């Protein structure tokens, strides 16, 4: 273990509680001490990882199982079709364009010819006439994006260059004269950019100098008449809704804004699904934690009427207007999708298609499209694009494209959903994937995955590496739908955030206890994983019950819950986490904050034989979202408290960081994490 | 737009 300096004079007073921050100096990523820290950790990691002799066999199996063609869900503009393509091992997917669903495709933009395919396409937008394609190119490693515009007819670029963009989409007016987008100043703004002009000429539509932390999404109605600005605070599921009637502008957008402020508060989420003239249909969580559809006339905006009411059980996840006058409602019922077809006008049920364990998503049909396309993936289904022609065969889901994994028989394996009790009684859904007919004799290595926050729903999607775990390591995989997610609506999210964040860790721990008890595995043969907020998850559980885990892998997680809010965009995470500038909130945080809760378990009575599991902390050296200081400080603390502070520590399990989104880069991370896992669980290859 | 289901 490399020596790491401790600044013993850094202490802070949080409402009378003293907290030392020995590793405060690691909060600066450009000091040479800090770079040296990285290099020394990298030397240790690599040293350890050579010992992990299955890394090379994982790498090739992942590579072999990923090497298959993948057509993405096609979308239509005018009479052209557009979709993403990857022949199997390309670094980034490729945007392609076609005249007909099964005619010759044409490459439209290929990110692999730029910076080695370091980054792929994040913003992409085709105009209504299909003649223009506005896409987002990254400059360096940084969050920032430049918007350029290609002509689809001949793939020539417009001179137009829009800087200072991040997550904004390009939303085209139906006149094909330009698009709305949402940049930051050289305080996000809503702007309109006329094709063929300089960014300096772009029309300002909205800014709020008084509320700089508010950020924006926007949309344009399927008829082209209304531009909708959404305004959000933090990561709450809640937003404003302003509307601008573009037909009532006397000189188009060149005039200039006078928004009809339909919803001017953050009480509820609102998404627009459809409109007939001024009569709008929204999806909302207003008085309906599991969501519902409502209808309101903008010319009488006070009167809201339910159109499809809130289900007593199921989350209404999204909704789409299709085929002139229908709705497809995507429900999540016990973390399983259910698609309903309904009449747009009456909200009456017409058809109800349950879906197998797995996930459907990417429904991009628009109101005038009569053919709907969506993608289905599962643990043992690599990816199916289904098509439903609502006109001519509304009932049958026909297969449009079908990915096949080479040399993999899915009939060897199975997937079940079972429900397990948590500390406070609550039932927790979990997904267990493994080989058919196995004995529940406690012998199998086991990998458990979870997230636990921000209303994110964890779906059992396809991972190739996971097949390799199942087949070539005789493994059992568990995806755990703990609270803090949005799987059971807003009450599910609220029962695992702020003052109740602890429940999330308790839910995960219980899922592990279930798998130990039912004979799937045993303590010390369990591996946990999770990224970002699920790195926080992993870190917290191994502090509280290190006895349960053989291995642990936290990817760019949030570890200093006292100071997370001070860095890059961490301030938008205070809705979920609390903020340590408030006593009540400080007190939630201090109890579970990873870097402040590393204690030697062998010093606890009746617990002398317990050590932290083998831990890999995966992180970049320069991450713009979850600043790596988090991971470094945790690494620093663990290594200190459990290894370097003692002469001959019981902590034999290694504590390392792996230090680095392109395909082969991604396979390397995953093959490493899996080999490390194999060595930690003492598990042989099959 | 993930590049591969790894
Ligand atoms: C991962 O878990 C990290 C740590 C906690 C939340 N989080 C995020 O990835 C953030 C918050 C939820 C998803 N997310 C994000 O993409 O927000 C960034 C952003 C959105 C809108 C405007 C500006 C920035
Ligand atoms: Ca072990």
């Amino acid at each position: 273990y490399p020596p790491v300096r401790r600044d013993e004079t850094v202490v802070d007073d949080y409402f009378g509680v003293k907290v030392a921050d020995p590793y405060r100096w690691l909060e600066d990523p450009n000091s040479e001490e800090t770079k040296e820290f990285v290099d020394n950790q990298e030397k240790l990691a690599n040293s350890v990882l050579e010992e992990c002799e299955l890394i090379d066999k994982f790498k090739q199996k992942i590579i072999d199982f990923v090497n298959f063609p993948r057509c993405g869900v096609p979308f239509r503009r005018a009479n052209k079709y557009f979709h993403f393509y990857n022949s199997g091992l390309q670094a980034q997917n490729v945007f392609q364009m076609q005249d007909d669903l099964d005619g010759k495709p044409e490459v439209l933009y290929d990110p692999n010819l730029r910076e080695g395919g370091r980054s792929g396409l994040s913003l992409y937008s085709v105009s209504e006439d299909a003649k223009y394609f506005a896409f987002g190119i990254h400059s360096g490693l940084t969050e920032w994006v430049t918007i350029k515009i290609l002509k689809t007819e001949d793939r020539s670029y417009l001179p137009d260059t829009l800087e200072w963009v991040k997550f904004s989409p390009a939303i085209w007016t139906h006149d094909n004269k330009g698009f709305f987008y949402c940049p930051y100043p050289p305080n996000q703004e809503a702007r309109y950019h006329f094709l063929g002009t300089d960014q300096s000429e772009d029309i300002l539509l909205w800014r709020d100098l008084e509320n700089p932390a508010h950020h924006l999404k926007c949309q344009i109605t399927d008829d082209g008449k209304y531009f909708l600005l959404y305004i959000l605070d933090g990561c709450d599921d809640a937003n404003k809704v302003y509307c601008l009637d573009l037909t009532k502008l006397p000189n188009g957008l060149e005039s200039f804004a006078p928004f009809m402020k339909l919803i001017d508060s953050f009480d509820a989420s609102y998404t627009a699904i459809a409109n007939d003239g001024s009569v709008f249909t929204f999806q909302t969580n207003k008085d309906a934690p599991r969501k519902k559809l409502v209808r309101v006339d903008l010319n009488n905006p006070s009167v809201w009427t339910d159109l499809v009411p809130e289900s007593k059980k199921d989350l209404l996840e999204s909704a789409h207007a299709v085929n002139e006058n229908q709705l497809i409602l995507r429900y999540l019922s016990d973390v399983k999708h259910v698609l309903e077809i309904r009449d747009l006008e009456s909200g009456a049920l017409q058809h109800r298609l349950p879906i197998d364990i797995g996930s459907v998503d990417g429904i991009t049909a628009r109101r005038r499209d009569s053919v709907v396309f969506f993608k289905f993936t599962s643990i043992l289904t690599p990816g199916i694009v289904y098509q439903c022609d609502l006109k001519n065969d509304p009932t049958q889901l026909k297969i449009f494209r079908e990915s096949v994994v080479p040399d993999f028989d899915r009939s060897e394996f199975e997937v079940k959903q079972v429900f397990v009790p948590s500390k406070d009684g609550t039932k927790i859904p979990i997904f267990i994937a493994a080989r058919k007919g196995i004995s529940l004799d406690g012998s199998h290595p086991c990998e458990m995955h979870g997230y636990g926050g921000f209303g994110i729903n964890m779906m059992p999607t396809f991972s190739a590496s996971r097949i390799v775990f199942l087949k070539h390591l005789g493994g059992v995989f568990c995806l755990a739908n703990i609270r803090g997610g949005g799987e059971y609506g807003e009450e599910w999210h609220k029962a695992g955030f702020r003052d109740k964040k602890q429940n999330v860790f308790d839910d995960f721990i219980s899922a592990a206890e279930y798998l130990i008890s039912s004979g799937y595995t045993k303590a010390r043969r369990v591996a946990i994983e999770g990224g970002s907020n699920g790195g926080l998850l992993v870190a917290a559980c191994i502090n509280q019950r290190p006895d349960l885990f053989g291995c642990a892998e936290a990817n760019c997680g949030v570890m200093d819950m006292l100071r997370f809010h001070k860095f890059t965009l961490g301030y938008l995470w205070t809705g979920d986490y609390g903020c340590s500038d408030k006593e009540e909130e400080f007190k939630w945080l201090i109890k579970y904050s990873p870097i402040h809760n590393v204690r030697r378990p062998w010093e606890q009575p009746g617990n002398e034989e317990t050590q932290y599991p083998a831990t890999m902390i995966l992180t970049a050296d320069h991450d713009d979202r979850v600043v790596p200081l988090h991971s470094f400080k945790l690494l620093a603390t663990m290594q200190h408290v459990l290894c370097t502070s003692l002469e001959d520590s019981p902590q034999k399990n290694p504590i390392i960081a792996r230090i680095q989104r392109a395909t082969m880069t991604q396979i390397a991370e995953v093959a490493d994490r899996y080999g490390f896992m194999a060595k930690a669980l003492e598990a042989p290859w099959i | 737009n993930a590049s591969a289901p790894v």
